[PDB]
RNA sequence: CAGUAACGGCGAGUGAACAGGGAAGAGCCCAGCGCCGAAUCCCCGCCCCGCGGCGGGGCGCGGGAAAUGUGGCGUACGGAAG
RNA sequence: GGCGCGCCGGGCCCGGGUCUUCCCGGAGUCGGGUUGCUUGGGAAUGCAGCCCAAAGCGGGUGGUAAACUCCAUCUAAGGCU
RNA sequence: CUAACACGUGCGCGAGUCGGGGGCUACGAAAGCCGCCGUGGCGCAAUGAAGGUGAAGGCCGGCGGCGCGCCGCCGGCCGAG
């Protein structure tokens, strides 16, 4: 029995919902439990980065978000083999790898290779046995100046290149942008049937000549 | 039931308004004695003590 | 607060604000939105026209991210970029137009509603209205596309 | 190797060689009883694909499930209720005959653990299956670090939680857009995550 | 003229230099090996042919290709598998004709 | 995202996912294709040690399993050999 | 009990780059027809019974049935965490 | 009592607004803090089944176009009933 005026609406309470209800009174209990587990892990991996391994520059998919840059799953192994880091040694020294990611581009691959080299310049690899150092190893006086960094290792900024204020050329002020958009729409929409009618006109001209 | 709406969330800006009003009223002598603190021998009631 | 609510004033009144003739029965008109075309048709046609029936093409796996194209108007175009750029554009005797990338602010399309102040621009966008690009031409300034 | 040849041989089931072999094995398995121990696999390649290794402790049964659908176990007609649920005899069971064949031998040998199972023969009224099982307390598998995962108490009766290869395939389980209604652990975990109210503290 | 990169059009999208990577090794699954071909043709000469396949061969001998296509499509499912089974049976009849002529 | 796309005497009602932000974060192993004199495994007997999670080593012309395939390399990120 | 060190004994004698030559895959299963259940999944999302039942530049997916035709994308019908 | 909606009222901010999810530091499971945690919600734009499109104009000078005294295109001016 609806009254005078208002939304007619569909509450999804026709099922037995009181039996299946999630009360969140352990919300601060979990917000204490997670940070206790996180402090324990950050003490357990004692000089290592507290956030974990390093994760690559990625673009988002799906037109709404492709302007932005995220942290990805892991460094692609094409991006590793041209950085000089072996696919098994990367995960040991702290480089996340996933083999599933392709590399469609070249700019992203060069950015991730530069990121791996800039990381490899910054890690302080301790000796696997503390008394005798080896060749793939850092110096003794750098070992005292190591500490855990907090937050993600080399945090991903979304930086924008600012253009300076140009002077408008006469060539740019004749660019009819709306009509160019609309002409591109119509050409992309009609491109197949243009070619089909060109095809049938070609064989009908063959019919008229032969 | 347990899922009574126990909690209330307040906007951050008026949470800040409230403590600014509390601090600013803790500097007036009439608004402290009317709260009840027997204060009449205090040197000055916006009362700052040595950092030691 | 039940201390402020109506039931504290309705103690002693033997019908509790629902009447003696028509008692407060449980569901006299059916539950929910019942009786759309039968006995509440007068309500659903005096207050919710168009509620019954199908119209339009069914589009199955719709994705709200393919059709993402937010808009901005020309009277708030200059609100994208800080005030120092347009002040220096008003002070510049060279004719150097400031460059405004609307996608960096987060709007793909530029539509033209308002009056745009008379100093040049390089507005780069992903789409343009017809009136928006000709307002940019009328102030004198370029419409750069970007994908 | 011979296993590629016998794999491509068992692929040609409509041929006369494998047709003769299937009908002779089906005669023999139909004469023999319902759940008996085979001493060695009939499909030595397929057993190796599914997990069998000829060592001490893996035990192969061939069992027959009686072929057909599932009529509703109800007195005479008389499924009481609305005309939706009046169906009796054209109903089909949610799991498969191979999964039923796994769990019948897994229940007949409660000490052992069903690894996997495969197909040996069929006729109009039976299907036959060789379910292969592992004795989880034998030292030829409890000292082998890549098959001692099944000796752990988590994997008791995989056949009846539906964790085998033929018990899995009735759970609607997989990645994709085809399997949206089982994200979470199961089609019950999906339903349970969807039909709750997350009533927060603040709201 | 100006050719700006456009979000719509025939050559829509942002201009990015596509690198040329060697293909991943999962993509070759099912590319026919010499050893696998040598196994499969031997298994076919051991076993023979299915009954529906030899009846489709009997349809192809008398040059009624269309109902042979319809028969193979009804027996195996999709039309693509139908045409593939047709061209393989046409190849085995072409081998049988040249073997019975030579 | 979303009470959305969708479903529904399109009536009542039902109703996900992708993307993005977080919590966490870890990857791997066979069968096959092969190559190594079955190079592999279980049990009992004796001796030494330890033995209230029956294990480590040595000796058995002692018994079995296994070529109807055990182990080592090797698995889609390719891999093996020279 | 844990993180710490020393000793005996036992196992293991192990890696990378370039070039050349070889090798590579899970079948009454995929899929198709039909029937019933289920799903938001709509000319059939998933599951199952029966019948047909494969292929290897193949197969699946690409949310409207189908034919031609290019692209993109993973590698099922085995297993652990 | 919980949820949704509608309107009226009081409060903070205001073309913005909000941390509710996460994180950082006895009472306190509170309170504070984040801002390259505004992802996201609502709002700032509507309309169309959809492809889509997407929210003032006016004046001057030149160039029966002549049997747009009405401008196609530019330079200047007023400017948002
Ligand atoms: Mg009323
Ligand atoms: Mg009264
Ligand atoms: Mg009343
Ligand atoms: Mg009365
Ligand atoms: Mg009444
Ligand atoms: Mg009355
Ligand atoms: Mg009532
Ligand atoms: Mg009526
Ligand atoms: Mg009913
Ligand atoms: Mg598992
Ligand atoms: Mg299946
Ligand atoms: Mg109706
Ligand atoms: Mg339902
Ligand atoms: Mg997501
Ligand atoms: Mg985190
Ligand atoms: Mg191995
Ligand atoms: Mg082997
Ligand atoms: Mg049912
Ligand atoms: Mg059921
Ligand atoms: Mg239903
Ligand atoms: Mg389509
Ligand atoms: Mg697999
Ligand atoms: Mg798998
Ligand atoms: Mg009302
Ligand atoms: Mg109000
Ligand atoms: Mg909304």
């Amino acid at each position: 029995a609806p009254s005078r005026n208002g939304m007619i609406l569909k509450p999804h309470f026709h099922k037995d919902w009181q039996r299946r209800v999630a009360t969140w009174f352990n919300q601060p209990a979990r917000k204490i439990r997670r940070r206790k587990a996180r402090q324990a892990r950050a003490r357990r991996i004692a000089p290592r980065p507290a956030a974990g391994p390093i994760r690559p520059i990625v673009r988002c998919p799906t037109v709404r978000y492709h302007t932005k840059v995220r942290a990805g799953r892991g460094f692609s192994l094409e991006e590793l083999r041209v950085a000089g880091i072996h696919k098994k040694v990367a995960r040991t020294i702290g480089i996340s790898v996933d083999p599933r990611r392709r590399n469609k581009s070249t700019e992203s691959l060069q950015a991730n290779v530069q990121r791996l080299k800039e990381y490899r310049s910054k890690l302080v690899l301790f000796p696997r046995k503390p008394s005798a150092p080896k060749k793939g190893d850092s110096s003794a006086e750098e070992l005292k100046l190591a500490t855990q960094l907090t937050g993600p290792v080399m945090p991903i900024r979304n930086v924008f290149k600012k253009e300076k204020a140009r002077v408008i050329t006469e060539e740019e002020k004749n660019f009819k942008a709306f009509a160019s958009l609309r002409m591109a729409r119509a050409n992309a929409r009609l491109f197949g049937i243009r070619a089909k009618r060109a095809k049938e006109a070609a064989e009908q001209d063959v019919e008229k000549k032969k | 039931k347990t899922w009574r709406r126990w909690h209330r969330r307040v906007n951050t800006t008026q949470k800040r308004y409230a403590i600014c009003s509390a601090l600013a009223a803790s500097a007036l002598p009439a608004l402290v004695m009317s709260k009840g603190h027997r204060i009449e021998e205090v040197p000055e009631l916006p009362l700052v003590v040595e950092d030691k | 607060p039940s201390r402020l609510r109506k039931t504290r004033k309705l103690r002693g009144h033997v019908s509790h604000g629902h009447g003696r003739i028509g008692k407060h029965r449980k569901h006299p008109g059916g539950r929910g939105n019942a009786g759309g075309m039968h006995h509440h048709r007068i309500n659903f046609d005096k207050y919710h026209p168009g509620y019954f029936g199908k119209v339009g093409m069914r589009h199955y796996h719709l994705k709200r991210n393919q059709s993402f194209c937010p808009t901005v108007n020309l009277d708030k175009l200059w609100t994208l970029v800080s005030e120092q750029t347009r002040v220096n554009a008003a002070k510049n005797k060279t004719g150097a137009a400031p460059i405004i990338d609307v996608v960096r602010s987060g709007y793909y399309k530029v539509l033209g509603k308002g009056k745009l102040p008379k100093q040049p621009v390089i507005v780069k966008a992903k789409f343009f209205s017809r009136r928006a690009e000709e307002k940019i031409k009328g102030v004198g300034g370029a419409c750069v596309l970007v994908a | 190797g011979a296993y590629k040849y016998i794999q491509e041989l068992w692929r040609k089931k409509q041929s006369d060689v494998m047709r003769f072999l299937l009908r002779v094995r089906c005669w023999q398995y139909r004469q023999l009883s319902a759940l008996h121990r085979a001493p060695r696999p009939t499909r030595p390649d397929k057993a190796r694909r599914l997990g069998y290794k000829a060592k001490q402790g893996y035990v192969i049964y061939r069992i027959r499930v009686r072929r057909g659908g599932r009529k509703r176990p109800v007195p005479k007609g008389a499924t009481y209720g609305k005309p939706v649920h009046h169906g009796v005899n054209q109903l089909k069971f949610a799991r498969s005959l191979q999964s039923v064949a796994e769990e019948r031998a897994g229940r007949h040998c409660g000490a052992l653990r069903v690894l996997n199972s495969y197909w040996v023969g069929e006729d109009s009224t039976y299907k036959f299956f060789e379910v292969i099982l592992i004795d989880p307390f034998h030292k030829a598998i409890r000292r082998n670090p890549d098959t001692q995962w099944i000796t752990k108490p988590v994997h008791k009766h995989r056949e009846m939680r539906g964790l085998t290869s033929a018990g899995r395939k009735s759970r609607g389980l997989g990645k994709g857009h085809k399997f949206h209604h089982t994200i979470g652990g199961s089609r019950r975990a999906a339903w349970r995550r969807r039909n709750t109210l997350q009533l927060h503290r603040y709201r | 003229a100006l050719r700006y990169p456009m979000a719509v059009g025939l050559n829509k999208g942002h201009k990015v230099t596509k690198n040329v990577s060697k293909p991943r090794h999962s993509r070759r699954r099912g590319r026919l090996t010499k050893h696998t071909k040598f196994v499969r043709d031997m298994i076919r000469e051991v076993c023979g042919f299915a009954p529906y396949e030899r009846r489709a061969m009997e349809l192809l001998k008398v040059s009624k290709d269309k109902r042979a296509l319809k028969f193979i499509k009804k027996r195996v499912g999709t039309h693509i598998r139908a045409k593939r089974k047709r061209e393989e049976l046409s190849s085995v009849l072409a081998a049988m004709r040249k073997a019975a002529a030579k």
